[PDB]
This record gives structure tokens, sequence and C-alpha cells, in this order.
């Protein structure tokens, strides 16, 4: 069929990102995948007059998936293609009781890609020890990972889905890149059969989905801060409490601590149990109530970017906050990975970055930029080992630790 | 040659170079036309008419002072207009990654770029002109038909032409390995020497039919091979001999040229140190300010000359044997490592240095990371690690560290020095221990400061300080509380900076104050540090900020 013309933003030139070094095992899995794709016409080999490049990786099951990092090309294209060809985000998806994620990325491989645009999709399969120049392909069809793919395929998706949308005016469906998020309110058993319906409706219209993952966004809120509950209080407990409550002042204004600062007037020893005054207890109860209520004036701004901060807490427990301006949390959570010591730190941080991204997609229709507590090179090396998603969020690496660790636990 | 051309464009919205052909001396104007008739006859150029409005300067110079003159075209004005090409190979293969082969042959193809055609529609933008004597006649126009010397697209277009020309031969010969590099081919194989030599001669005839020359009488080189500053031997590899200059006066320029050779030799010579010699160049701007060799520096340079005395070698890679890497700590944020498969032969060696006052364990992790990255690039896998650190010592650190840290397969190696946690603060305050309420402060203008403390038992001190910041006094206050307390002390500071440096559990720093604090923390038995907001009227702290 005739191809949708695609143009870059005026003045923007194609991506030119370097290809990371890969394990031999992964390099072979890629050469195998690509020899099969060139056979089916999805990609073709190119010459040296193609100067652009885009990193490729090998993820996983037992089959090797190929993941193309299209983050750079999306900033140079999808921008004028969330504009010219945007996909609206429903504000009712976060309210449904259950939400299943269906992979429908295989639909793009039939639709051809614009002739003048293919050169910007080039990628390289690296050789070990710089022994050979490297195998270079470009795409002839809509690639997975690119955001212009679901945008171009949008009209076909709406057509294939409308028969199902009529017999289910209550089921919400949203398309982000290669995934279909469908939220219902039915019982879990009902919802699970309604999912197998759509899978069969999609399959009998030509869209296979490798299934033969479900979230619950009704609990997703901004978690309340927790002051310690103690029978007796020492001078140190009151000091950790006065410090944390002094920090909370940056978020909830209206906290009072003068009554709790007087309970430490003299320079007493650290392990000296001090009973709380009558005036003292007024604040520990008055401050535990102003803090169980959400904040005032915190609204999502769609013209800004989302920022996600994670911090390691210990024993496979991680806390995170998603915001846009400091101290204005749109969302805060707590990812815990029960693995019984069959996971490491990098594995847990990877799972969290994906649970946080999936949550962020349902609630706002876009992903946040992560500030990761990890060495840059360490992450740039082992993140593909546990990546199970097809999109890739922007990220950067935190330099200094937080003296505010226990202030989120 | 019958090679298929690569289509080339000019950068969007540009036109060919129209440069000024400045008049040249007489004896040269003759030497040029003597080449352009031998290069035209061989089809590499072609006289053109007047329709061509572009041009490029042309010069002439002698061949290292010899018989044949050499033509030279300054394409710098045309390179600025041609489109970008795929970047040619950045790095080169490392000898430690190569696999032992029964025989190796080096083939240098001469005239490389001239043996490859140039896209037709792009040949006009290479037009040039030879000057008529005293502007008497119209200029002898010309233009290239092959890839010109020193053109933006020549190296990349030649590389992809060579690769295609090898495809029909590599398919009929799946037993021989060919690596490419600029104008060179490196053919390896496990064929008996009689076979190998026939394959090489038939590879030459192949390349010869495509119009590419190669050495015949006797291959230009024989092992060992002096390639890219290496010595490649049939069963070992080493760096070309290093020459450390004996000089009684160094320059900021020559320390860079010396630290270079030292880093270079460090990939196979174990033990080379460069911390003291690169410590000189920290405050560098000018290039010729003569530098005193610090006494400490001179020792390192003497210890390097001792390591370089006898030569050492590295082996080649054997994919069938495990890959092992071992790490040793040199001393002052200086680490060394060897990568090997056998006990008496290393694949290669190297060193990690930490810049940016961290501790030993975190430095070790950073080193394991540097080694893991290099292994992938060279051999495509990560090695097993023998590390001089107790498993329990490491589990304690990464468990309480705020960053995620990956620890690949490793086992303990009981070889001093060892990596250990020299001290650990208490997670909960101590009982029966004195509680010091330290604080500090200085003056940014005058740089006069003071530190002190106030304990619960009534003890108090205040010390004057000159030439300090409102930061060094915060550490001076904690040092005071550590000198004047027993073997168990609780400290309470109102400074996140100090609490941050101490909670970072460093074993060395680039400041002498922190080293004395570490010495005290070692001597102590239980030390609980604690933080409270300043100037909040808490208590215990409100009375110490008034003293200072
Ligand atoms: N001037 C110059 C020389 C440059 C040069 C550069 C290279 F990167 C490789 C190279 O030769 C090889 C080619 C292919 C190969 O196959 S690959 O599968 O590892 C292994 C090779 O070298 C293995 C080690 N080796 C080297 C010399 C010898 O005599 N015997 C021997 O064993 C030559």
């Amino acid at each position: 069929i005739e191809t949708v013309p695609v143009k870059l933003k005026p003045g923007m030139d194609g991506p030119k990102v370097k290809q990371w070094p890969l394990t031999e095992e992964k390099i072979k899995a890629l050469v195998e995948i690509c020899t099969e794709m060139e056979k089916e016409g999805k990609i073709s080999k190119i010459g040296p007059e193609n100067p652009y490049n885009t990193p490729v990786f090998a993820i996983k099951s037992t089959k090797w998936r190929k993941l193309v990092d299209f983050r750079e090309l999306n900033k140079r294209t999808q921008d004028f293609w969330e504009v010219q060809l945007g996909i609206p985000h429903p504000a009712g998806l976060k309210k449904k009781k259950s939400v299943t994620v269906l992979d429908v990325g295989d639909a793009y491989f039939s639709v051809p890609l614009d002739e003048d645009f293919r050169k910007y999709t080039a990628f390289t399969i690296p050789s070990i020890n710089n022994e050979t120049p490297g195998i270079r392909y470009q795409y002839n069809v809509l690639p997975q990972g690119w955001k212009g793919s679901p945008a171009i395929f949008q009209s076909s998706m709406t057509k294939i889905l409308e028969p199902f949308k009529k017999q289910n005016p209550d089921i919400v469906i949203y398309q982000y890149m290669d995934d279909l998020y469908v939220g219902s309110d039915l019982e879990i058993g009902q919802h699970r059969t309604k999912i197998e319906e759509l899978r069969q409706h999609l399959l009998r219209w030509g869209l296979t989905t490798p299934d033969k993952y479900e979230l619950h966004p009704d609990k997703w809120t901004v978690q309340p801060i927790v002051l310690p509950e103690k029978d007796s209080w020492t001078v140190n407990d009151i000091q950790k409490l006065v410090g944390k409550l002094n920090w909370a002042s940056q978020i909830y204004p209206g906290i009072k601590v003068r009554q709790l600062s007087k309970l430490l007037r003299g320079t007493k020893a650290l392990t000296e149990v001090i009973p709380l005054t009558e005036e003292a207890e007024l604040e520990l109860a008055e401050n535990r109530e102003i803090l169980k209520e959400p904040v005032h004036g915190v609204y999502y701004d769609p013209s800004k970017d989302l920022i996600a901060e994670i911090q390691k807490q210990g024993q496979g427990q991680w806390t995170y906050q998603i915001y846009q301006e400091p101290f204005k949390n749109l969302k805060t959570g707590k990812y815990a990975r029960m693995r019984g010591a069959h996971t490491n730190d990098v594995k847990q941080l990877t799972e969290a970055v994906q649970k946080i991204t999936t949550e962020s997609i349902v609630i706002w229709g876009k992903t946040p930029k992560f500030k990761l507590p990890i060495q840059k090179e360490t992450w740039e090396t082992w993140w593909t080992e546990y990546w199970q998603a097809t999109w890739i969020p922007e990220w950067e690496f935190v330099n200094t630790p937080p003296l505010v660790k226990l202030w989120y636990q | 040659s019958p090679i298929e051309t690569v289509p080339v464009k000019l950068k969007p919205g540009m036109d060919g170079p129209k440069v000024k052909q400045w008049p040249l001396t007489e004896e040269k104007i003759k030497a040029l036309v003597e080449i352009c008739t031998e290069m035209e006859k061989e089809g590499k150029i072609s006289k053109i008419g007047p329709e061509n409005p572009y041009n490029t300067p042309v010069f002439a110079i002698k061949k290292k002072d010899s018989t044949k003159w050499r033509k030279l075209v300054d394409f710098r004005e045309l390179n600025k207009r041609t489109q970008d090409f795929w970047e040619v190979q950045l790095g080169i293969p490392h000898p430690a990654g190569l696999k032992k082969k029964k025989s190796v042959t080096v083939l240098d193809v001469g005239d490389a770029y001239f043996s490859v055609p140039l896209d037709e529609d792009f040949r006009k933008y290479t037009a040039f002109t030879i000057p008529s004597i005293n502007n008497e006649t119209p200029g002898i126009r010309y233009q290239y038909n092959v890839l010109p010397q020193g053109w933006k697209g020549s190296p990349a277009i030649f590389q992809s032409s060579m690769t295609k020309i090898l495809e029909p031969f590599a398919a009929q010969n799946p037993d021989i390995v060919i690596y490419q590099y600029m104008d060179d081919l490196y053919v390896g194989s496990d064929l008996e020497i009689g076979q190998h030599r026939t394959k090489i001669e038939e590879l030459r005839q192949h390349l010869l039919r495509w119009g590419l020359t190669t050495p015949d009488k006797k291959h230009q080189k024989e092992p060992p091979f002096l390639w890219m500053g290496y010595e490649l031997h049939p069963d070992k590899w080493t760096v070309q001999p290093i020459v450390l200059p004996e000089k009684d006066s160094w320059t900021v320029n020559d320390i860079q040229k010396l630290v270079g050779k030292l880093n270079w030799a460090s990939q196979i010579y174990p033990g080379i140190k460069v911390r003291q010699l690169s410590k000189l160049l920290r405050g560098t701007k000018a290039l010729t300010e003569v530098i005193p060799l610090t006494e400490e520096a001179e020792l390192e340079l003497a210890e390097n000359r001792e390591i370089l005395k006898e030569p050492v070698h590295g082996v080649y890679y054997d994919p069938s044997k495990d890959l092992i890497a071992e790490i040793q700590k040199q001393g002052q944020g200086q680490w060394t490592y060897q990568i090997y498969q056998e006990p008496f032969k290393n694949l290669k060696t190297g060193k990690y240095a930490r810049m940016r006052h961290t501790n030993d364990v975190k430095q070790l992790t950073e080193a394991v990371q540097k080694i893991t990255t290099e292994s992938i690039v060279i051999w495509g896998k990560t090695p097993k690690f023998k590390l001089p650190i107790q498993k329990e010592t490491w589990e304690t650190w990464w468990t309480e560290y705020w960053q995620a840290t990956w620890i690949p397969e490793w086992e303990f190696v009981n070889t001093p020095p060892l990596v250990k946690l020299w001290y650990q603060l208490e997670k909960e305050p101590i009982v029966g221990a004195e509680t010091f309420y330290v604080d500090g402060a200085a003056n940014r203008e005058t740089k006069l400061g003071k530190a002190g403390y106030v304990t619960n038992k009534g003890r108090q001190k205040v010390v004057p300080l000159t030439n300090t910041t409102n930061q060094k006094t915060e550490l001076q206050a904690i040092y005071l509380a550590l000198q004047d307390s027993g073997l168990e002390v609780n400290i309470v500071t109102d400074s996140q900076y100090a609490l941050g440096i101490i909670q970072a559990q460093p074993d060395k720093s680039e400041s002498e104050l922190v080293n004395q604090i570490i010495e005290q923390l070692i001597k102590k038995e239980k030390v609980y540090l604690a933080w409270v907001p300043a100037h909040k009227g808490i208590g215990g702290n409100e009375q110490v900020d008034k003293l200072v």
C-alpha cells in the first residue's frame, strides 16, 4: 500500500548513536534474527553513504528478542508525530479495577515504511575485538520501538477494534507503542475471559499476539508518610522525629515542632527516656493528621516532563516518587521483589524501572525520566539482562546519596 | 575497476568547490603535467571542457627528496561539503583477543583508493586545473574517476568495496580468516604451509582480477610483525620496545609523552605506576613550563625503569579455556590486574586509578566494572574474578550501600593486601557512653574559625582555628569530640556535610584532617554519629551553637 510520508523537524538530522559492545552470545542471537528478517524483506543491508545509527540489543522466555533503542529517533520524529499524528490518552484507564497489557507489536511488520525515511532507521551488529567493520541494516517496514509506528498504524487499529468496542462499551483500550492496555471492572475471572475474547477477535483479523500481565490501578495513590509509633520515646527518638518532621515541612506546610523542641531543652544523654508533655502530645497527634491527607495544589502538568526518583531501602525493598517540580509528588510507591535470594540489586532496580514505567503509562500516557541510584557503567552493561519491555525510558544516574533514606520508609 | 560505485551527495543545500588555483613555480608546472598524462592514460583522471564551474587547488612536492615528484590536492574545501559517511573503524583489534593460527599473511594493497571507481554524478566536484605559464593559455582542466587521496568518503567507500570483493572468496574458503584494516589484509588459517601459500596466491589472483595489487616475490612482512606499536610473534605478543628518555629537565609536554609510553606498556608489563607522574600535570595550562620532578615522582619513574628492564610477553586467546582476571591493590587509589587463562602467561595486564575520597570496597567494584567492560570488547565474554576480599566483608558493604552494585562470579584470594571495612558506625546509640554535641563555624572573609563540643556530663571545649572554611571546622569539631572521649562515644552534629563524609566510611582522603578522623574511628570501639537540624532550638545542640 502507499506509504505515509515522514519528515524530520526542520533543522534536525538523523540519529548517530554508537553501538554498545555485546557478548558473543548476544551477537550471534542478533545475526540469526537479522538473517531471518532480511529474508522476509523487513530489513536490508546498506552501504557507507548511510551515516546514521541506532543501538540494538538482545533480550528475552528462551527465544532471543531483538530490542532497538529508538530513543534518539523518537525525539527527532515522534515529537512532530505526537502532534501531526498523536494518539489521545484516556483519563479513565487508571480507574478500572484490572488492566491487562497485550503485546501487539507484530502488526507493524506488514506495513511498509516511507522510502525516504528508511535511512534514519539504520543499525549495526557489532563484531568482537573490532575484527570486522560490522553488519549494517535498515528497515523496510514500520519498526518496533519507533513511536511513528503505532501512530501510522493507528487507523488500522481503530478499524480492527471497533467491532469489539461495540459489544463492550465499558472496556477501555489504549495503545502505547507495541502494547494494548485494556481495563475492565468485571470479576477477575470474567476479565480474564474478556481478554481471551479480544485475543481471538484480534487473531481472526490477522494480528497474532504471543500469549497462548495484569495491574490494578485502583490502589495507585500518593502514599502517606509514617511517623514511628513507640510506647516510650528517648532523646534520640525525639531527635529523629524532630528531624523528619522538619523535613516534612517542605511538603506539608503547617507542621509545628516548638512544643517538641522544648522536651529537649537541656543537653541530655542520647539514651535518656523522656516522657512526652501534655503540650507535646498535642503536636504528635496534630502532626500525624495533617500528614495523612494528600497535599494541596499538586496537579499534573502536561507540558512538562515526568521525573521518577528511586532509592534503595534494603532487603529487596525500593521506594520511588514521580514528580515534575520538587516536593510535589504526583505518585509514590514501594516496589518489593520477593525472590528468596534468587535476585540481586541490578535485577531489582530493573524490575522497578519497568513497574514504574508501566504505572506511568496508564496514568499519564507518557514515561518519566529516571534518576537511578547506580554507577553509570554498571547499568549500561547489565540492564538488558532483565529487561522484558519493548520501550526504553530516558534515564540518568544519581551522583550523591540521600541523607533522607529512612524518610520514605 | 568493474566495482559498483557508491552514490554520493553533497550536504543538503550546497554547491561544488570553486576555489582559487594560485599560480605555481615553473619547474613544478612541468612535473604536474608529467603525472596527469600517466594518470589520465591509466584512466584515473580525464580532461574536461569549460562546462565545469568548480575547481580545487593543486600543489606539488618531492618524495622525501628523491626522483619521482608527488601530486597533492587540498580537498579540505570539498570535504566540508560532501555528506557524512558511515564512520570507519574507530578502535583496532587487541592482540590478546586474537586466536593462535598456524600461519598468518599480511597483504598490503597499493594504490588502494585509486583502484576503486568514483560515483559518476559526483565526479565534477573534483575538477581541478593546472596553471598556464604566466597565464598565457587556458588551463588544462581535469577531474577524478577514482577515489581521490584525502577525501572525506574515500576510506569508507574503499572499505565497503574491499568487503564486497572478499565475499565471493570467503564463501569458497570458509577455512581462512581475513581481517581488514585500511589498505591491509591479514589472512590467518590452520592449513599446512603448502596449502596456505596456494590459497594466498589464489586470493591475490582474485583481488588482481578486481584490479587490486598485492605483494608477490615475498610477502612484504614476516613474523614478527611490527603493527600499530605492537610486536606480533607466531606464538606470543608484546609491545614494541619502550624508550624512557634519560633527561635532567622535563617539560609539561614531555611528561605527557612519557605518561603515554607508560600507560601503553602497562597493558602487558605488570606493576607500572603513573599516579605520581600524572600528579604533576594536574595544574597544567602552558605546555613548556619546566617542571621539577618531585622526589616521590622520581621514585615511581625509577621503579618503572626497573619493570621495563627485561621484556615480557602475552599469550593469545584460547576460546576453550576459562577466562580469569585477578586484581591487586597497589596502594593509594591505585589498582592493578592481570587477565589470563594459564598461570605463567597473561593475556594482558592493566591498571585502574580512582580520581574524583572513596573507600577500598567501592574502588574495587569500580575496578571490576572497568575490567568487565574491556573483556566484552576484546573476547565477548566476562571473566571469572579472583578478588582479595572476604565474601562476608563484601556482603556487609553492598547490603548497606545506597547504590545497586552487581557482583559477578568471584572467589576469595588470600593475597595481601586485603580489602576490609576498617570501621563501622553504630546503628543505634550507645548506653553508658558520653554524648558530645559538637558544632563548628568559620568566617568566609577573614578565614578565622573555631570548633568545640558540649557533653552531657558537663564537659566543654572550644578551639580557635585559622585558615579554614565553614566546612573544615565541621570536621574539626568531630575530631575534637573523638580525641577527648572514651572508647565509646555518641556524637551529635548539625552538619550534613560532615555526616555525609563519615557515613561514606572512607579509608583514605585527599585531606589530612579526615585521615586523623579515620585513625580515631579505628581506635574507638563503638561510635554512633547522629544528625539534627541546626538552629531549631532542639536542645543539647542549641547550647553548642552559642559557644561557637
